[PDB]
RNA sequence: GGCGAGCCCGAGGGGCUCUCGCUUCUGGCGCCAAGCGCCCGCCCGGCCGGGCGCGACCCGCUCCGGGGACAGUGCCAGGU
RNA sequence: CUGUUUAAUUAAAACAAAGCAUCGCGAAGGCCCGCGGCGGGUGUUGACGCGAUGUGAUUUCUGCCCAGUGCUCUGAAUGU
RNA sequence: AGCGCCGUUCCGAAGGGACGGGCGAUGGCCUCCGUUGCCCUCGGCCGAUCGAAAGGGAGUCGGGUUCAGAUCCCCGAAUC
């Protein structure tokens, strides 16, 4: 039959991002001898919004120690950091709110967010508004690291990726609901073209696996496994179980 | 009185004497392009039996394709 | 005097900017500068059969040095000498009317087909064999040979100097067949020195492997590996 | 030979200037729009002869493959007459029009009498 | 390398065993070298304009880290 | 609730909507496109995110059943 | 298999430019200047190129003129 809306995400012809009003990527420094055996000093300029993101962006401009050239870079804006405040970076960094320094460096407790899976890819854990992770489990050999993430998941990690101490600001984005549908059209419209949003059981037979019939049910279990075709993963996709919560999580 | 000796050591290409040349002219070539010129030729008496002599106009090139 | 400070400037982190170092080991290299840089580092890592690990044990250069010096004067005629020959001998034989003037002429012989023919019908009192070659099946079969037809073999570094010895880019084996009176002696202890290095050793180098070495980075690991475990054990 | 910079570019070869042993076309192509090729044919139309007193400016029909310097320099070389300045436009049946202002020292009128309109 | 610490022997000193360091109140500035030691054509033991090294340690065989005989790729076989 | 919908027979009690929830995914990943490549969209993205779902503001509520069909987890402990 | 397809910085030796100095040659009034060749030194392009007659984009206005032109043609007055 006809392709369902599923397997239209992946043509990108009107499901890409809104991505011209953006200011850019934010990501760290990339490593380099300064940010390994010493620290250096960035003023941070001014913060900016990004759009579809409530996350703030930071513009913290740096020196260059090899060629005179002041360097612009883009960072996520911590929590409580301000205009002038002085942005330190490195091994040897004194820990404070805004300074992104090696996990190995800091004590066990830290909390801290925009760090790193592998050595040296600018910030990829722990991105979004008002998050942050539990550094625990140092290891003197086997250079280790364990991460609490903001799901509940411990993940060892290795001990020389970076992380800007403190929380994401914007904390508490999605205290207020949207309260109607014009904020979620604007939203939405700032973000990406994520907003078809159809019941499968109100759209046609021939163009989901759920909808159809003289009455609106969905006549097959949406439990549906993930060895599913493309096509056939609609509702639930793997799921381990259904209903009502009872518990935290229980998944070790 | 040389080919008749590259021949016969072309011949039984899975000793040890020959796989390691192979491994690392596999390494070699398949780090290169895919369509290139080869100066000369690598196995001098299979070139002149299938029609090489070392004069100016004979070309050889190194090409690679994908298996399967 | 009057004036005349000292400005000093520390180049460290978070101050004054650093200098231009040498920078050699840090350049991005092209494709092909590091294509033969990683295959030399190749061979140096894996382990190379022993049939090519007689490469680069080769001859010193003293006694390459004297192997050169017995060379020169046995050297092939290039075409201006070779032209000049034909026409000075047809000369002097339409003015003389002379049937044999030449008595012997000696020359070495050069090429792989021509060595390997000599070496197989026994004419070949000494064998000098390129390292350079880049297919080296071309010249595995050559040592093995002159073993078993007796005659002495001597690896040499660089075919480049091998052939401006013929005249020619690339020469890779040069045979010497006929001495004269004069050279027989100091060929005969060339021979001597190269059949105790290469004839006698045969057995030697043919069981050995080459190769097997490790980089210096890992080396260095595995040696403060063995100190950390020398303070392990006192 | 210290190399600073951690890039790797090319080096500065001696481009070879090009000399060729043989010309490719044994002859210099003749120019196909000279003087008497640009300015073909004058207009002596109402409105076109009434610019000659009223304007002191002469009308042709000039190919279209000229412009203004061209147009001025063929009536500088045919006519021997001094232009101000000539204003072009396409008449839609395909032609250039052209109309050239002459010097105040000389006459339109007298300039069409000697042409012959 | 001591303007530094260390654990001991211990008279000066020894380095069994180890850490690198020369930027943390400030919305400033920081590049295209100062100095030193040599080498040249010039003014009788003077003056102009240049080149090298130290400043900025030496060597090495991967640009540096994270995986790594796994993942993936090609073919065959069984499920769905 | 405002909005949208069968242009050329329907304007709705239909769709959408904020809210309520559920499941998959920590990037060698989840959901997908592609005949092909470690090619692409989400991704200038990182669980307050992305993707797929049921119900449809507020108040009060979310009864009982895993027998069946699904989904998921586990032990080569054991049949095929 | 293939007309070709993917991709726009990804796996690229992807700048032919220039200040200053030195050496050589040529030309012009060899007074004094201008070119050409070589050497030293400097030089992130976010990558050729296209993409708006409503986006960005320096600078013209007044009067008169024909049966049909108008900030365009004539006069006068300005600017890049
Ligand atoms: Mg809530
Ligand atoms: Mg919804
Ligand atoms: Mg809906
Ligand atoms: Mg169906
Ligand atoms: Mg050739
Ligand atoms: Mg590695
Ligand atoms: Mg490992
Ligand atoms: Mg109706
Ligand atoms: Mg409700
Ligand atoms: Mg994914
Ligand atoms: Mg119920
Ligand atoms: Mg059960
Ligand atoms: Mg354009
Ligand atoms: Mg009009
Ligand atoms: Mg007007």
């Amino acid at each position: 039959g006809r392709v369902i809306r599923g397997q239209r995400k992946g043509a990108g012809s009107v499901f890409r991002a809104h991505v011209k009003h953006r200011k850019g990527a934010a990501r760290l420094r990339a490593v380099d001898f300064a940010e390994r055996h010493g620290y250096i000093k960035g003023i941070v300029k001014d913060i900016i919004h990004d759009p579809g993101r409530g996350a703030p962006l930071a513009k913290v401009v740096f020196r260059d120690p090899y060629r005179f050239k002041k360097r612009t870079e883009l960072f996520i804006a911590a929590e409580g950091i301000h205009t002038g405040q002085f942005v330190y970076c490195g091994k040897k960094a004194q820990l404070n709110i805004g300074n992104v320094l090696p996990v190995g460096t800091m004590p066990e407790g830290t909390i801290v967010c925009c760090l790193e899976e592998k050595p040296g890819d600018r910030g990829k854990l722990a991105r979004a508004s008002g998050n942050y992770a539990t550094v625990i489990s140092h290891n003197p050999e086997t250079k280790k690291t364990r991460v609490k993430l903001p799901s509940g998941s411990k993940k060892v990690i290795s001990s020389a990726n970076r992380a800007v101490v403190g929380v994401v600001a914007g904390g508490g984005r999605i205290d207020k609901p949207i309260l109607k549908a014009g904020r979620a059209y604007h939203k939405y419209k700032a973000k990406r073209n994520c907003w078809p949003r159809v019941r499968g059981v109100a759209m046609n037979p021939v163009e989901h696996p759920f909808g159809g019939g003289n009455h609106q049910h969905i006549g097959k279990p949406s439990t549906i496994r993930r060895d599913a075709p493309a096509g056939r993963k609609v509702g639930l996709i793997a799921a381990r179980r259904t209903g009502r919560l009872r518990g935290t999580k229980t998944v070790q | 009185g040389a080919y008749k000796y590259i021949q016969e050591l072309w011949r039984k290409k899975q000793s040890d004497v020959m796989r390691f040349l192979l491994r690392v002219r596999c390494w070699q070539y398949r780090q290169l392009s895919a369509l290139h010129r080869a100066p000369r030729p690598t196995r001098p008496d299979k070139a002149r039996r299938l029609g090489y002599k070392a004069k100016q106009g004979y070309v050889i090139y190194r090409i690679r394709v994908r298996r399967g | 005097n009057p004036l005349f400070e000292k400005r000093p400037k520390n180049f460290g982190i978070g101050q004054d900017i650093q200098p231009k170092r040498d920078l050699t080991r840090f350049v991005k290299w092209p494709r092909y500068i590091r294509l033969q840089r990683q295959r030399a580092i190749l061979y140096k890592r894996l382990k190379v059969p022993p049939a090519i690990n007689q490469f680069t044990q080769a001859l010193d250069r003293q006694t390459a040095t004297q192997l050169l010096k017995l060379a020169h004067k046995y050297r092939p005629e290039t075409k201006q000498e070779k032209k000049q020959r034909l026409l000075a001998r047809a000369e002097k034989k339409a003015a003389g009317k002379g049937d044999v003037p030449t008595k012997r002429p000696p020359v070495l012989r050069a090429g792989v087909n021509t060595v390997t023919t000599l070496v197989e019908n026994k004419k070949a009192q000494l064998v000098v064999i390129a390292h350079d070659v880049d297919p080296i099946e071309l010249v595995v079969f050559l040592p093995a040979l002159c073993r078993k037809m007796g005659v002495p073999y001597c690896i040499i570094k660089g075919k480049a100097r091998l052939g401006r010895l013929v005249h020619r880019k690339t020469c890779t084996t040069v045979a010497f067949t006929q001495v004269n009176s004069e050279d027989k002696g100091a060929l005969a202890k060339l021979v001597e020195a190269i059949r105790t290095n290469y004839n006698d050793r045969y057995d030697e180098i043919r069981r050995h492997w080459g190769g097997n070495v490790l980089g210096p980075k890992s080396v260095a690991r595995i040696a403060k590996l063995e100190k950390a475990k020398a303070k392990e054990l006192a | 030979k210290i190399r600073t910079s951690p890039t790797f570019r090319r080096p500065k070869t001696l481009r070879l200037r090009r000399q060729p042993k043989y010309p490719r076309k044994s002859a210099p192509r003749r120019n196909k729009l000279d003087h008497y090729a640009i300015i073909k044919f004058p207009l002596t139309t109402e409105s076109a002869m009434k610019k000659i007193e009223d304007n002191n400016t002469l009308v042709f029909i000039v190919d279209v493959k000229a412009n203004k310097h061209q147009i001025k320099q063929a009536v500088k070389k045919l006519y021997d007459i001094d232009v101000a300045k000539v204003n072009t436009l396409i008449r839609p049946d395909g032609e250039k029009k052209a109309y050239v202002r002459l010097a105040p020292d000389y006459d339109a009128l007298d300039v069409a009498n000697k042409i012959g309109i």
